[PDB]
């Protein structure tokens, strides 16, 4: 279930700044400074980057119309 | 509108993605074998045959009797056209049944209040020798009024109304709330864990790390209200809020947090029904039981 | 109307059923409408009455210190149904701005010749009620200005 | 008549009167594939 | 048998004779509003078109019910 | 009436407006959300969908893609919006992740503003083809037609006399968060261009020593867009609607009498 | 935007205004208040699911001026005030 | 001689059924009214023909 392309409260795009976000959190860098380094200001933008599942990998492979 | 356990969800927040949930069913029409040797074949029903459901309900079937997928099946539309075999040509002889000798139309059709679009048609053979087709139809189901939400603390309720984003009491930041909970239910039901979790969402969204909250050894009470007090907000959640109809600071400091809710399946399209005059009992001429009958 | 039905709004189920014949319909309208059932036969007291917000809102209107401005009076009299003309008068405390009191917005809903006096739940000092009561019992109609601002 | 595609990929267009098997896989289960016509879903 | 047909907590004095299943009803969920009067009720527009009253046109509603039958059973 | 532009950035702006009043500020705020029009995809015709997602979910994301809206070619202050239709096509085949940049536009002036949006992931041999139709609309009918946001606050001054113990803590605190501080020998004045959480030691002094006075008629505005309209062309268009909107009224009023 | 009159009396006018909402109505309300001859100006939207586009307005004067004239002169002001602010904005981003 | 609440709801019920089966109406016209509401307006002016019997 790929990342939502808007937030749910603050209308602002987010799906361009998720796959750049996650490849810099599996190096050990703290997420409190990674999300601040990008353009995320409030905490209504930020509760929907910091908690997500991206489960599209499992469902895709089964292959059925 | 949010009195006595209701809640007022945002409009533009529904209309961007909150709780858009899907619903599935499935149907299991088959091909039986009687002990006489006559096996019922399924096809496109002709106009003649006895027990016709109707006409112009068969606009979605193909030649062999299977709905090709992704078609907006609605109402009482058919799913598989089944012809049954004569079934006692010589039992009654009720003054006209000797000459007709035809077949009695039986089939399967969606339950007569739902809607949606088909998803996948299966076709196989089961154990003995026969053949059975399975059809499944989905649904879209936007969250309108009636749809019961609940917390995990036990504050169940129903959507009160669906107010636009513009008329929302909003705060001295870019925050516009979604679920405006009634304040008359927290110091009456003794649910203080609601209020600790609501601050714990605001601390653990600004800091970055998801606060541990297990029983008896979890994150303590005092360490949250100090990390909130040093990140730029008041020690108790309370903030200055402006109304959206007129626009002036409400002379109080309105509490606000992040609470994890969850949608439940007591949705309104599975409850509402009306009955004017329907089919009745044979023995008593009284109505039947259940929506499936 | 949700202490007669004993309901709440966490997904309950209510069923209506229309009556049809013209004799069975005029019995429903005259004998069974809501306003005939405002008091109850078990104890006499009213049953269809105010609930959660209607009480604790009504305390915030009649507190000592509830001074509404001119725009807030005129907006709420249009919202609560009533139709009165340009008489919110007379702008009782012009000290800051020309603004009203909380009692006189509540004293437009009552009929013109009520006379009631009773004691309610908020009484934490019975002596300062006494004094008020004593004057009332001996001098049946005092003046509403002078002595009554010892309230 | 059809053009049915079974589980574990393969095509097997036959009929429906006698038997329903896959010759290549050896299994017997079939999905009916979607056509190539044009439908119209609104975006709300 | 007969004694179980006559009786048994759902027999044919309380189950079917003095208590019967009815016609012209509906059943759904509830949701508040403090903007209608004390003796009104909301009705959904799907349920309003599947319940009907009989009306018996006399002389002074004849202009009304000419329009109610000219309009079909689709428009409200 | 005067303006003070604090900062100009790509897709954001903050400013202070003086000489107005409380009723006018909401009218300017509400008009930007519900009146300004933008382009958005309204219906999509599917030819095939072998992806892992449902038809509706892919159709839903297409509507949420922000499209550039050229203001020099139609009319944005009309009460009746133009119905001109733009066709957005796509024909891709996996494997690979599908991005917003692959969408073709029949009109070069209406394209997605942000090209790094993921739509759907495609496995081996799965094909996805559709045609999207875009039309003009307003935010009041559907959230997809939103041009951005507006937020506003009062302008206040916090007076801290030097008789208050540990007044230096507020001086360092206010300077860390970027609030201007004007110091004098009697007291200090903090201009609250953003929220100022009072630290716990000073709660008991709010009113006795520390007091806040509102400056009549001055408001701090915050506007942020997504790239569909040029960030300081929003407020100009919204103002021209108010003018037009309250001119129709005069025609209708005279006709009544 | 069709004005549907309801009550008309001496120095009083009540009517419906289809197609408008809180946005214009609130701005029009307090702008009317500034006029000393308008004794009583107000509005209500009744039950905002079944109708939320036709506010009910009520305007009462002291008899020295007609209710229509009050409306007339109060929708002049808003056009003039926006025309000012607009010029300021334009002549400031330079 | 004031009616009770049980007799007032029967006199309306019988008069609303005659007013549907013929029984020409008094001055009650305007523009469309359900036959039950015609009986309420005729009862308001006190021109009901039907009288009660008081068993004693
Ligand atoms: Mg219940
Ligand atoms: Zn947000
Ligand atoms: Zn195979």
């Amino acid at each position: 279930m790929i990342v939502p392309v808007r937030c749910f409260t603050c209308g602002k795009v987010l799906a361009d700044k998720y796959y750049e976000f996650k490849k810099r959190v599996e190096a050990g860098e703290d997420p409190g400074k990674v999300l601040d380094d990008l353009g995320v200001e409030r905490y209504c933008c930020r509760r929907t980057l910091l908690s997500h599942v991206e489960l599209i990998d499992q469902v895709m492979v089964y292959k059925v119309y | 509108y949010n009195m006595e356990d209701a809640v007022i969800i945002n409009k533009a927040s529904i209309e961007r993605g909150l709780a858009r949930s899907t619903f599935f069913r499935t149907y299991e029409a088959e091909e039986k074998r009687y002990l006489g040797g006559q096996k019922d074949n399924f096809e496109v029903p002709s106009p003649n045959i006895q027990g016709y459901l109707g006409e112009k309900y068969y606009r979605h079937l193909d030649e062999d009797g299977l709905i090709f997928p992704e078609s907006k099946v609605e109402g009482k539309d058919v799913l598989v056209g089944r012809t049954s075999p004569p079934r006692f040509i010589e039992e009654q002889s009720s003054l006209g049944s000797m000459v007709l000798q035809g077949r009695r139309e039986t089939s399967v059709t969606v339950r007569p209040s739902e809607k949606g679009v088909v998803d996948k048609v299966i076709v196989t053979e089961t154990g003995d020798g026969t053949k059975l087709v399975k059809v499944t139809v989905r649904d879209l189901r936007i969250p309108e009024l009636g749809d019961k939400f609940a917390s995990r603390h036990g504050q169940k309720g129903v959507i009160g109304l669906i107010v636009p984003q513009e008329d929302m009491p909003w705060t001295e930041s870019g925050i516009v709330p979604d679920l405006i909970v009634n304040p008359h239910g927290i110091p009456s039901r003794m649910t203080v864990g609601q209020l600790i979790e609501a601050i714990g969402g605001k601390v653990a969204s600004l800091t970055g790390r998801r606060v541990d909250g297990t029983a008896f050894i979890g994150e303590p009470e005092e360490k949250l209200r100090k990390e909130l007090e040093e990140l730029g907000f008041k020690h108790s959640g309370r903030e200055i809020m402006y109304d959206g109809i007129t626009g002036r600071r409400l002379e109080a400091d309105i509490f606000i947090g992040v609470i994890y809710y969850q949608r439940l399946h007591h949705m309104v399209a599975d409850k509402m029904h009306a009955r004017s005059r329907g089919p009745v009992q044979v023995l008593t001429k009284q109505p039947t039981e259940g929506r499936a009958r | 109307v949700c202490p007669p039905y004993n309901a709440d709004f966490d997904g309950d189920e209510m069923n209506l059923h229309v009556p049809q014949t013209e004799e069975a319909q005029a019995e429903a309208k005259i004998l069974m409408e809501v306003q005939n059932h405002i008091i109850s036969p078990r104890y006499g007291g009213p049953l269809i009455a105010g609930i959660q917000d209607h009480i604790s809102g009504g305390y915030l209107l009649t507190r000592e210190g509830a001074y509404f401005t001119r725009y807030e009076v005129e907006q709420m009299l249009m919202f609560a149904g009533m139709d009165v003309n340009e008489l919110p008068e007379p702008d009782k405390y012009e000290n800051g701005e020309p603004l009203w009191s909380g009692k006189t917005i509540f004293s437009l809903l009552l009929p013109d010749d009520l006379t009631i006096w009773y004691r309610n739940k908020l009484c934490d000092e019975p002596e300062r009620c006494e004094a008020l009561e004593k004057l009332i019992e001996e001098k049946l109609i005092p003046d509403p200005e002078e002595v009554r601002k010892l309230a | 008549y059809r053009c049915a595609k079974c589980g574990k990929e393969v095509e097997l267009d036959l009929a429906t009167a006698r038997e329903v098997r896959c010759p290549y896989c050896g299994s017997k289960i079939l999905y009916k594939p979607r056509p190539r016509v044009a439908r119209r879903v609104k975006a709300i | 048998t007969l004694a179980q047909r006559l009786k048994g907590k759902e027999g044919r004095f309380r189950g079917n004779l003095s208590g019967k299943r009815v016609n012209f009803s509906a059943r759904t969920v509830i949701s508040p509003d403090p903007m209608i009067s004390i003796n009104e009720v909301g009705v959904p527009l799907a349920v309003a078109m599947e319940l009907t009253v009989p009306e018996k046109v006399t002389e002074f509603n004849y202009e009304k019910l000419k329009q109610r039958v000219l309009n079909g059973p689709e428009k409200y | 009436v005067e303006f003070k532009i604090l900062e100009k950035r790509p897709d954001s702006i903050k400013f202070i407006v003086s000489g107005v009043d409380v009723p006018f500020a909401n009218a300017l705020r509400r008009t930007i959300l519900s009146e300004v029009p933008t382009f958005a995809v309204d219906e999509v015709e599917f030819l095939e969908n072998d992806s892992a997602l449902f038809d509706e979910i892919i159709a839903h994301r297409l509507a949420m893609i922000p499209l550039t809206t050229p203001h020099e070619r139609f009319s944005l202050d009309a009460l009746e919006l133009d119905d001109y239709t733009v066709t957005l096509s796509l024909e891709a085949e996996g494997p690979g992740m599908v991005y917003s940049g692959d969408l073709k536009s029949s009109d070069g002036d209406v394209k997605p503003a942000n090209p790094n949006i993921p739509i759907v992931k495609l496995a081996e041999g799965q094909r996805l083809t559709f045609n999207a139709y875009a039309r003009l609309g307003r935010g009041k009918d559907h959230a997809k037609w939103q041009p951005g946001f507006v937020y506003y606050k009062y302008l206040t001054k916090i007076h801290v006399s030097k008789d208050v113990p540990d007044w230096e803590e507020l001086k360092e605190l206010a300077e860390r968060r970027g609030l201007p501080v004007e110091e004098s020998d009697e007291e200090i004045v903090i201009t609250t261009i953003k929220a100022f959480y009072l630290p716990r030691k000073f709660e008991e002094h709010m009113g006795k020593g520390i007091r806040e006075e509102i400056v009549p008629g001055s408001f701090v505005f915050t506007v942020e867009t997504n790239g569909e309209l040029p960030v300081e062309e929003i407020v100009s268009i919204a103002l021209k609607i108010l003018m037009r909107k309250s001119d129709r009224f005069i025609n209708e009023l005279h006709k009544l009498a | 935007m069709r004005i549907e009159v309801i009550r008309r009396e001496e120095n009083l006018l009540e009517f419906y205004l289809e197609g408008e909402d809180h946005t214009f109505a609130n701005l029009l309300t307090e702008t009317l208040h500034e006029n000393e001859h308008v004794t009583f100006a107000g509005y209500t939207i009744e039950h905002p699911i079944t109708m939320a586009r036709k506010p009910r307005f009520k305007v009462v004067t002291d008899g020295k001026i007609t209710p229509e004239k009050a409306l007339e002169e109060a929708a002049q002001k808003i056009f003039d005030r926006a025309r000012e602010v607009l010029e300021a904005w334009k002549a400031a981003i330079e | 001689f004031r009616y009770t609440r049980f007799e007032k709801a029967r006199i309306i019920g019988a008069r609303a059924l005659q007013i549907a089966m013929g029984a020409p109406v008094l001055i009650d016209v305007p523009e469309g009214i359900t036959p039950l509401q015609a009986a309420l307006l005729e009862f308001e002016k006190g021109v009901i023909p039907i009288t009660v019997i008081r068993p004693s």
